[PDB]
DNA sequence: GCTTTTTTTTTTCACAATCCCGGTGCCGAGGCCGCTCAATTGGTCGTAGACAGCTCTAGCACCGCTTAAACGCACGTACGGATTC
DNA sequence: GCTTTTTTTTTTCACAATCCCGGTGCCGAGGCCGCTCAATTGGTCGTAGACAGCTCTAGCACCGCTTAAACGCACGTACGGAATCCGTACGTGCGTTTAAGCGGTGCTAGAGCTGTCTACGACCAATTGAGCGGCCTCGGCACCGGGATTGTGAAAAAAAAAAGCTGCA
């Protein structure tokens, strides 16, 4: 029976999804997190189906450059495993958090 | 006069002129300038009392940029309004990072 | 008004999507405690662009967020996006 | 023979500048190199005195910015010991260079 | 020695402290060189625009405004210049 | 149990730093002076935008089948991290 | 300097994954059309700013003292990081469950447009005190020394906790 060595699927994934650009989250769990927030904030409102791309675009954009960010600060504590520590650290220095 | 009238020391129409004048639009509601009047009062209040209370418990009688700097950056909601702002001769808040400190 | 109140969807966000973002900052092996720390700061993120945008809505008095709204929003973070107006 | 251990001057050097606001680069040699690099702008230029001072305010308060930021990526590779990597990295992260 | 390079005038008993004003404590050897690059491209970067405004004013008097005016574009506002 | 080492802990002494007394003198905050222009005013005119009414876009709900993805568990390797030096 | 294994390297096939083409089909890039409203023409009038001339501010050069800071060197402690070692958190793959997505269907809130009318804010001329710069004063505050007090640590001394050896039962 073949087996993939531990990391070698994961650097295939790395390869497959820099080379595309989809949106990587399911667009109505999105859709439906965008509403319930919302609510907080202003009840029975509607959003243009763009308005709510044009977020899901601005998100993933967000998350995907924090991950770099984030990998570096693994890497910089010569590590592999991206940690919770790792994204605190690049939020603080960019001033995301105090 | 007007600033008398809204409540304010700030200058109601000093503020006018210079948004007429500072190119953010056409015309000006007669609210505006008084509202932006109050704005400005109201933070640059916070700032002193907090900054007065810095000099008094140095037993300075004057404000200096260092009682501004502790005022603000001790104040949550103050230091992320003035995030990306220096204030010259502010110095930093005393902090050391508990791994550098003995024991 | 026909059914609207919403549920928990944060879940919504699973570990294979986050696993996906994570793949394409080129991130290779990541711990367990990083999918709902994510979660968390996708959270605050939404929480903070919807808010900007929910307010240039209610000064226009619509009751309908536009594209433009959350353009103009994301323009304040300093998170300027491209193809959707503006 | 008194003798403090390393690390524990540092450490009253640190309270001590901590505690006051008084610019730490030597005023006239931060002057000329401020007239050194004008040069490669524009030849015979003058400057108020007060422009050499908001020049060498945001001078400190950069570095030492940057330095708190190069501490912590320091402290998250387990050293105390700062290194030019870590300026880079908190630079990388800041985006200040690619 | 002792000539016009004036980057260099920036001692390391002046990179020392500001770092401490940074609450660092234990500092590599390699880092006053690493400082002194990073503060150059600083002011470079804040100079070439202060000047930029100066000969828009058609001056030779480089002002503490111009400064100011640079560092808000650098994003570096400075307080109590002239703001 | 014993003795014999490292390690850990406690106790004692040295030294900066702070705060309390005593002081002096410099320099700029503060406040008054004397002039000036920028704020105020009532008048006149034009159109911005409130409003109300009308159109019809597009946003929201609901369904049922299809199948891609999420899900959860078994399995073991290479990673993280502790320790040493 | 060996003999005997582990460590690292090599080579040989098996297998999955990705790559590249043509074929196929759908839809949106591209473009033409006809009508609109915004760019252009040609005119007028008023003032923003270019310009010359003069004022005096503050930037520069220089010099000669007095330190405080930079400097260079001796010395060693605590640090960075290399090397080892061990437990399991993580990645890979499977069978099972879930609901996203799809395309369609039916309803209307509200986005956005129009026309109407007036409340309000820009414009003006006349007046005038609020706030400007200039300048004088007087006490806050920097800096002084003496000595007590309190953090802040380093060393040296005591205690304890491991390291190694035992002397019977
Ligand atoms: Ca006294
Ligand atoms: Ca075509
Ligand atoms: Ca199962
Ligand atoms: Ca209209
Ligand atoms: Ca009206
Ligand atoms: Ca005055
Ligand atoms: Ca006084
Ligand atoms: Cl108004
Ligand atoms: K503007």
């Amino acid at each position: 029976p073949h087996r993939y060595r531990p990391g070698t699927v994961a650097l295939r994934e790395i390869r497959r999804y820099q080379k595309s650009t989809e949106l990587l989250i399911r667009k109505l769990p999105f859709q439906r997190l965008v509403r319930e927030i919302a609510q907080d904030f202003k009840t029975d409102l509607r959003f243009q189906s763009s308005a709510v791309m044009a977020l899901q675009e601005a998100c993933e954009a967000y998350l995907v450059g924090l991950f770099e960010d984030t990998n570096l600060c693994a890497i910089h504590a010569k590590r592999v495993t991206i940690m919770p520590k790792d994204i605190q650290l690049a939020r603080r220095i960019r001033g995301e958090r105090a | 006069t007007r600033s008398s009238r809204a409540g304010l020391q700030f200058p109601v129409g000093r503020v006018h002129r210079l948004l007429r004048k500072g190119n953010y639009s056409e015309r000006v509601g007669a609210g505006a300038p008084v509202y932006l009047a109050a704005v400005l009062e109201y933070l640059t209040a916070e700032i002193l009392e907090l900054a007065g209370n810095a000099a008094r418990d140095n037993k300075k009688t004057r404000i200096i940029p260092r009682h501004l700097q502790l005022a603000i950056r001790n104040d949550e909601e103050l230091n992320k309004l003035l995030g990306r702002v220096t204030i010259a001769q502010g110095g930093v808040l005393p902090n050391i990072q508990a791994v550098l400190l003995p024991k | 008004r026909h059914r609207k109140v919403l549920r928990d969807n944060i879940q919504g966000i699973t570990k294979p999507a986050i696993r996906r973002l994570a793949r394409r900052g080129g991130v290779k092996r990541i711990s367990g405690l990083i999918y709902e720390e994510t979660r968390g700061v996708l959270k605050v993120f939404l929480e903070n662009v919807i808010r900007d945008a929910v307010t240039y809505t209610e000064h226009a008095k619509r009751k309908t967020v536009t594209a433009m709204d959350v353009v103009y929003a994301l323009k304040r973070q300093g998170r300027t996006l491209y193809g959707f107006g503006g």
